[PDB]
């Protein structure tokens, strides 16, 4: 609840950020110029993170409120409160293995003094 | 001697006469848009000052523009002559309809081509101009404008002089600053190296660039054959040779580029000759020849740089160095030589609002004719047409933008009318084009011996920006240039002459002045052989009274005009007088106005100029006045009417009214007042009322600067306020739909709605309570209306409705814009403030009835009490005598005569002996009733109606207690003392918050009072909390009232119920730096193990 | 953007000059990302004024 006897800082891994996230993101369109909602997979998609809205599935299929950790099948969407919207992230696949900014620039470099 | 023709009868303690009466108060507002339009008022008066030629701005700012030409030189374009129009609409209806207050402006275009030989001119419209009103204001989308002016150090020559620790030898640096260009420093150093810095460059030798214009060496030689270090300098350079010479300043102007004679033949005249490029304003080079005594017997017309000036400038500088006194050079008569100083009014010039719109403007026609230019080089030769060449955007955008955001465009306040002028009447230094708060030195914020009649050393601001804001003097007037000017009368043998002229910084100077108080025989002989004075810079020292040249006007020649309304100046602290000045800006309007008892004689005159209370033009006789509006018959038999505005809310949510003060039936002379507006009595300021007050510490009540009432001035509207709030809502279209007013709105009892009326908005007349609905509205259908905030009541006044329908124009992308006004009355009650004139604040402690108040021996009870342990400590002796001479004219005197005037009575006026009650009396600032007099007056003051005196000679009275009901042991002070009301109300400040609206990106409560939100919580107050060791109260302010939401509603539910309240939880800000640093790839654990 | 681009480049086919290329810019954005001016010239797209990278919270 509010145990908290240390803090630890770990260096992760791709298979760390694979386990983290729950969508993968494709398209960089933001949301819509015209209907004000996001795109499919895109920046805001509700596939990836959560409903814009509480207790709302996006096709209307399970709207009520009585629905709580269903995914709609119709829409694969998850029905919680607009609140996990905001405890939910994202990762992008890499096409191409790249470094870690902080290491290799880093005074002393990291990377230079290991290798 | 009361110029106004009907103004009221208050004999004043007179002993010197000034020779000229007060200059109109707004006269250098209104003068500068006069000069930058044109008009034929300010020919004549320009005409009569004497200048040969009358320029204009417009004309002048859009003729030295023209003639612009393409590079070819086949075509040239020229337009002169400016000329204006009439009004669009009426003052009234502009500020009301939402309009400016503006009129067109046409220019006489003249269409020429070179090589046809044609010429098309006709007229052209170039936008709108924010017109000036008669009171020195711009209306501006209905919103009051008001420009301030401001400092800056006028272009020209400095000599600096910086002495060595080392060296101990003097260094004497001049550097030139004209308004647009290169920098020339010519330093003299120990190594001797007389060099210049064009541009921050390196210090190249002045015999390099000398040379480089061809001055010959012999020339060199001969002319500064008297300087020694700069012959030897001469002797010690290598590189000798015009060519040579141009091509090093070129390369180290510009190095890496092809070095040729032409080209730094051709820079040297375009970085010093072309006009355009390098330019100084016509005061600066006036200045410069001035400061040398060179062209002084031509007007100047070319407004560049010339050589003769520079070589001028090294002699000046070489001879300085010599140590000479004073230099001459030929052509120019013998001056001083001598170095100059920053913080002197002879070169801080003021640039009123005239120079401020001649730049706006000449900014966009610079951007309008690169424009022009471009287009007609570029456009078909044949049928081109001045018509298709001029865009007329960029010049009126400027004027809109730095009318909208620039700094020196502020919203005229307006508590009352001594605050408008006040503010019109502002000095500043710092904005756009200045210097800024943190790179400002501090010694620019101090006095300095040359501000004597031009700016006010007491009126400044409390705050951090105190020196950088100072006020115009009473009778100071801006000189044509720029350069702040001050009457004087000039003792010609040592008689004074009643003739006055005006002198500026540097004349005054190089004069003697004397000293206005001293005394003067009727036939304008010094009684007195030695007569004190001013000299150069902060000397003062007597002198046979025969040298002595000029003798000041007035003794109020240094106040400002709030400051020249405060009695008993001369008695005062620096800073208590400052304090009260500045605390007289923030009186508030009351009810039932009075005029002062005691106040200098500036208050009328301070009042007229004021602009807010009307004035007849023509004497003429009323047929007929009423509440809203009064026709007075002129002789000429032309009927005219004045509209007076009632109950219109003010700039800065005060109220303002005006109340015809004239009888039906009397031939009322032009010039006489005819209606009183705020903080007016009978055409005379009055901004607060006469209480009876005492001085002793009572029941700690009044511990430490609070103060006490009685309950009269609560229950008898002494002090009863008015404020006018404003809000509005406004329907605008979305994309999903337009939003429309109605009175319907979904699920809404119909009581909740029971005010509005079919239209969808609350009828007139309808009391308001906190969290009542205004206005409806329903959002495509959702419910947003509008609702009176946290914290506000009234009546409702009046409701403005704009509608496009009606062809009203409104901001893009609106539909119906409301806006309705709500009206309090405020009776004055525990936490205001309160002070008078001399700077003594306060809080109204605790309003006792009116049967615990102490009262006098014959029942009249005192209306407030004030303590005595400040008065000592802060030195603000000048209201003790405050109170005793406004008892004294309360009470009325008769001063005993039948054995003769008594010695003390000597120079008291002959009409100032006998009084009446309720009289009035006005001591003007440094010349009032001395001591003496108030001793003599205070022993013969008539006895109330019941036959006996109650105050004694000291001034002092037995009271009754009105608790114990037995006398005080010792005698208290009583008397009559003016006070005001400040803006600093306590409903305002006073405010709750339990559980409210919570924001919706951070999860905090808002903030503010009108949002209904919680108060800050600093660190301070965590360290604090830290110290004392407790630990669960921090852990509950930093995590169950602020973040947690689940937190929040858990214990709002248990505190409903019996319930004990639940360990906090994880606050989202925790949570939220988790899922942030989280995605930097920095496995963040917990590790609950 | 340069991610999909990178997929779709390697789906059509090239020579290695091209791809390289491509990596190399691929990686420039992700250093932007996670820090914008830590070396070289920062992103600017308005008034050119620095955006705030992720590192800047
Ligand atoms: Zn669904």
């Amino acid at each position: 609840v509010n145990f908290f006897d240390e803090l630890r800082i770990g260096l992760a891994t791709a298979e760390d950020i694979r386990q983290w996230s729950y969508g993968e993101v494709k398209k960089p369109e933001t949301i819509n110029y015209r209907t004000l909602k996001p795109e499919k997979d895109g920046l805001f998609c509700e596939k990836i993170f959560g409903p814009t809205r509480d207790w709302e599935c996006y096709c209307g299929k399970y709207k009520r409120v009585r629905f709580k950790g269903i995914i709609c099948e119709r829409c694969g969407v998850e029905v919680t409160r607009a609140k996990v919207r905001r405890e939910r992230m994202g990762h992008i696949e890499l096409a191409a293995p790249v470094t870690h900014i902080w290491y290799f620039k880093g005074v002393p470099s990291r990377l230079g003094y290991l290798l | 001697n009361n110029s106004v023709p009907g103004a009221p009868n208050r004999v004043s303690f007179a002993k010197l006469r000034e020779p000229l009466e007060v200059p109109g108060l707004l006269d250098v507002q209104t003068d500068s848009f006069e000069w930058l339009i044109g008009s034929p008022r300010w020919r004549e008066s320009a005409a009569e000052r004497g200048d040969v030629n009358p320029v204009g701005g417009l004309e002048e700012v859009l003729y030295e523009l023209s003639p612009i030409e393409d590079f070819s030189g086949s075509m040239s374009l020229s337009f002169s002559d400016p000329r204006f129009d009439d009004v669009k609409a009426p003052v009234d209806e502009c500020k009301d309809k939402d309009m400016t207050y503006a009129a067109p402006l046409f220019v006489t275009a003249e269409f020429i081509n070179n090589n046809t030989g044609e010429i098309k001119s006709q007229t052209v419209f170039m936008g709108d101009f924010p017109m000036m009103t008669e009171k020195g204001t711009f209306i501006i989308n209905g919103t009051e404008r008001v420009v301030v002016s401001q400092l800056v150090r006028s272009p020209g020559v400095y000599f600096d002089e910086t002495i060595d620790k080392s060296t101990d030898k003097t260094l004497h640096s001049v550097k030139v600053i004209p308004s647009r260009g290169a920098w020339l420093e010519f330093d003299v150093d120990k190594r001797d190296t007389v060099g210049v810095r064009i541009d921050r460059k390196r210090r190249q030798p002045v015999t390099v660039l000398l040379k480089a214009l061809g001055w010959t060496s012999e020339q060199i030689v001969e002319r500064f054959g008297f300087s020694e270090i700069m012959r030897s300098t001469l002797e010690k350079d290598n590189t000798v040779g015009t060519d040579e010479a141009l091509l090093d300043i070129y390369r180290k102007l510009r190095p890496g580029e092809p070095p040729t004679k032409e080209s730094a033949q051709t820079l040297l005249e375009n970085l010093f000759f072309k006009e355009k490029r390098y330019d100084l304003a016509r005061v600066g080079r006036y200045k410069v020849n001035k400061k040398l005594g060179l062209h002084v017997g031509e007007p100047i017309t070319s407004s560049t740089l010339t050589e003769e000036d520079v070589v001028a400038t090294i002699e000046y500088l070489v001879r300085l160095h010599e140590g000479q006194t004073t230099m001459t050079v030929p052509g120019g008569v013998e001056v001083p030589v001598e170095t100059d100083d920053i913080d002197h009014f002879g070169n801080r010039r003021l640039r009123t609002v005239g120079e401020l719109i001649q730049n706006q403007i000449r900014v966009g026609m610079s951007r309008m004719e690169r424009v022009v230019r471009e287009r007609m080089t570029t456009q078909d030769v044949e049928a081109i047409t001045p018509q298709t060449l001029i865009n007329i955007r960029p010049v009126v955008a400027a004027i809109k933008e730095f009318f909208g955001t620039s700094q020196l465009s502020q919203f005229m306040d307006q508590n009352n009318p001594l605050s408008g002028l006040t503010h019109k009447r502002r000095l500043s230094a710092l904005g756009p084009g200045g210097l800024s708060r943190e790179r400002a030195g501090l010694e620019v914020r101090d006095v300095h011996p040359s501000h004597y009649g031009r700016m006010c050393p007491i009126e400044t601001p409390e705050g951090p920006n105190i020196g950088l804001i100072g006020s115009l003097s009473v009778y100071a007037r801006v000189n044509p240039f720029g350069f702040i000017e001050t009457p004087y009368r000039k003792v010609v043998d040592g008689v004074v002459s009643d003739e006055i002229v005006y002198l500026t910084a540097d004349e005054e100077d190089r004069h003697v002045v004397a000293q206005a108080n001293s005394p003067i025989d009727a036939d304008g002989r010094f009684v007195e052989p030695r007569v004190l004075v001013r000299r150069k810079a902060g000397e003062v020292e007597y002198v046979p009274s025969s040298e002595v040249d000029y003798m000041d006007v007035s003794p109020r020649q240094m106040v400002s005009v709030a400051t020249a309304m405060i009695p008993f100046l001369e008695h005062d602290d620096a800073n208590r007088a400052l304090m009260g000045a500045n605390m007289q800006r923030q009186a508030v309007p009351l009810v039932r106005s009075e005029a002062p008892l005691v106040g200098t004689g500036m208050e009328l005159r301070a009042a007229i100029d004021a602009g807010d209370v009307v004035v007849a033009e023509e004497s003429g006789v009323i047929e007929e006045v009423s509440a809203d509006y009064i026709t007075v018959m002129h002789d000429n038999g032309t009927r005219r009417t004045y509209r007076m505005r009632k109950f219109a809310r003010s700039n800065h949510g005060t109220c303002a009214n005006q109340c015809p003060i004239v009888d039906a039936g009397d031939r009322v002379e032009a010039g006489q007042v005819i209606a009183d507006g705020p903080c007016t009595d009978d055409g005379e300021m009055a901004l607060g009322k006469n209480l009876l007050v005492a001085i002793m510490p009572w029941e700690g009540h009044n511990y430490e600067d609070a103060i006490i009432l009685s309950n009269r001035l609560v229950e008898e509207d002494v002090l009863t306020s008015i404020h006018i709030e404003e809000h509005e809502i406004d329907a605008r279209d979305t994309k999903l739909g337009a939003e429309e007013i109605t009175r319907d709105i979904p699920n809404i009892s119909d009581e909740v709605l029971a005010d509005l009326d079919e239209r969808g908005i609350v009828r007139i007349g309808a009391e308001v309570r906190d969290g009542d609905i205004l206005v409806g509205k329903v959002t495509p259908v959702r419910d947003t209306s509008l609702k009176v905030p946290h914290g506000e009541s009234g009546k409702v006044i009046g409701i403005r409705v704009f509608s496009r329908e009606d062809e009203d124009e409104l901001p893009a992308g609106v539909n119906e814009l409301v806006r309705v006004y709500v009206a309090q009355k405020r009776k004055i009650s525990d936490g205001d403030k309160l002070a008078g004139r001399h700077g003594n604040k306060g809080v109204i402690g605790k309003i006792l009835p009116v049967e615990d108040m102490p009262f006098l021996a014959d029942g009249t009870p005192v209306d407030i009490i004030l303590n005595t342990h400040g008065v000592p400590r802060r030195m603000n002796i000048g209201q003790i005598l405050e109170t005793h001479l406004g008892w004294c004219a309360h009470s009325g005197w008769k001063v005993d005569a039948a054995k003769g005037v008594p010695d003390w009575a000597a120079r008291l006026p002959d009409e100032l002996l006998e009084a009446q009650p309720n009289a009035i009396v006005s001591t003007p600032v440094f010349d009032g009733a001395q001591e003496a007099e108030l001793q003599g007056l205070l022993s013969c003051t008539l006895p109330n109606r019941d036959g006996d005196v109650l105050v004694d000679a000291d001034g002092k009275a037995m009271l009754f207690d009105g608790r114990s009901g037995e006398p005080f042991p010792y005698p208290v002070t009583v008397g009559y003392m003016y006070i005001m009301k400040l803006h600093h109300l306590v409903d305002d400040k006073i405010h709750a918050r339990s559980t409210g609206p919570y924001s919706m990106i951070t999860q905090q409560p808002l903030g503010g009072k009108a949002q209904f939100g919680g108060q800050r919580f600093g660190e301070m107050e965590c360290w604090a909390m830290q110290a004392y060791g407790a630990a669960y109260t921090l852990q509950e302010l930093l995590t169950i009232k602020s973040d947690d939401t689940v937190g929040r509603v858990k214990v709002y539910e248990a505190i409903v119920k019996g319930e004990n309240i639940p360990e906090p939880g994880i606050p989202e800000s925790f949570k939220v730096l988790l899922k942030e640093l989280q995605s930097l790839c920095l496995n963040v654990e917990v590790l609950s193990s | 953007n340069r991610n999909n681009r990178l997929k779709r480049l390697i789906d059509l086919g090239a020579p290695e000059i091209i791809v390289n290329n491509e990596k190399r810019m691929l990686q420039e954005s992700v250093d932007a990302l996670f820090d914008n001016g830590r070396r070289g010239r920062p992103v600017t797209g308005p008034g050119n004024r620095p955006l705030k990278s992720l590192s800047d919270l």
